[PDB]
């Protein structure tokens, strides 16, 4: 899954 | 006592329940939703969490006692080890009803639970019969579960740290009734109101939940060393 | 060969309460936290390793160590460390003159192993009339301290000492006779006579049993390799 930093971002 | 705001990650933490099973109180603390399910704002986590961390800190140097509560086979054992590492004793499945209050009537039952423990290296050998053996030790089984891990408290606890808190709903009212403060890994369907730190993580994946217990663990070493010394060599 | 991780865990560091401390020790203590002095481990190490190779050194040569542990917690274990190496030991009371007063010490040996013979072989058992009674349980006293010397042992050419202010006695008659000494010094101590010094908590079992196992180590291996 995606990186919640770079979602977030 | 500042876990990487991405080692949670990796850990399991964002992963709740499905809406389904979504307590609606607990909307300050959410981000989307993956596959319909709920994913915890950590960055909305992390904060309370470090803060409990010190809370807690503070109570170990205060000398307070310190309890956890037992869930899931997975969790109950992971929670024995962290304790028995250290101190602060533990619960392990059931948490024996109510406890609180009632704890000076399962407090006689803690005294014939250490005089069986003591008779059992006395009174097993003379006396024993094909009946009454199997009697004392079946019992002291039972008792050892549940109340093993608390007998040593001998008083009142000043702190609790459960986990889930919707699984021992129970506890939190006991310890609310008394002024005892606790800590709870609420997830995603847990009532919080009663809890005085919230912890917003997942009682879920043992990982995380082993996460959360080396967190706590550590900071009452802490707790510990301004109990013994300082570091030092 | 000790590690520091060794120490650490079994509280070597830990020293007596404030109020009672010999501030001759302050070099070997680092900070005091909690009122409570804490050894600073990072000098121990380095002297506690040089008294190693000492005592190898000395079990070259084939030398008579002695180990003292009046303190009724180390005592049993200072009877069984000394067994594994073979050496001399004490585990009660230092009767005075122990070294000093060699002479009448040896006479006193004597009287015992007489004794011991006698009763061991049933003599004693003949005699009865309460006479029997008398000379076992003299034997009790005098094995009590005299005991784990009684193979001659004259004076040796080093003690081992657990604390450096309880045995005071022993500490001084090795002084007098110019034989060296070692001792686990703690904070309340006096670092006199000590000749090569080791702080180390004195006290906790934990701690008695590593200073124990090293030395006992040390020596055995000195005499293999002298074999
Ligand atoms: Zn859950």
């Amino acid at each position: 899954t995606e990186s919640f930093a770079q979602l977030f971002e | 006592a500042t876990v990487s705001m991405r080692d949670m990650l990796k850990a399991g933490v964002h992963f709740g329940h499905q809406t389904r099973y979504w307590n609606p109180k607990m909307k300050p603390f959410i981000f989307g939703a993956r596959n319909k399910v709920h994913i915890i704002n950590l960055e909305k986590t992390v904060p309370m969490f470090n803060e409990a961390l010190a809370e807690l800190n503070k109570i170990a140097s205060r000398k307070g006692k310190i309890l956890f509560v037992g869930t899931k086979r997975a969790a109950s054992e992971a929670v024995k080890d962290a304790a028995l590492s250290c101190d602060q004793f533990f619960v392990n499945h059931r948490w024996l009803g109510g406890m609180l209050t009632n704890w000076k009537t399962v407090r006689q039952s803690i005294k014939r639970l250490k005089d069986l423990e003591t008779q059992s290296q006395d009174g097993t050998f003379d006396k024993l019969t094909k009946k009454e053996a199997l009697m004392r030790t079946r019992e002291l089984e039972k008792l050892e579960n549940s109340l093993g891990g608390i007998k040593d408290m001998g008083g009142l606890p000043d702190a609790l740290f459960v986990i889930d808190a919707d699984h021992e709903h129970i506890a939190i009212k006991e310890a609310n009734n008394l002024g005892i403060p606790v800590f709870a890994i609420v997830d995603t369907n847990s009532d919080p109101d009663g809890v005085d730190f919230v912890i917003p993580g997942n009682d879920d994946a043992i990982r995380a939940v082993t996460l959360y217990l080396g967190a706590v663990a550590a900071t009452v070493r802490e707790g510990r060393s301004q109990d013994l010394a300082s570091q030092a060599e």
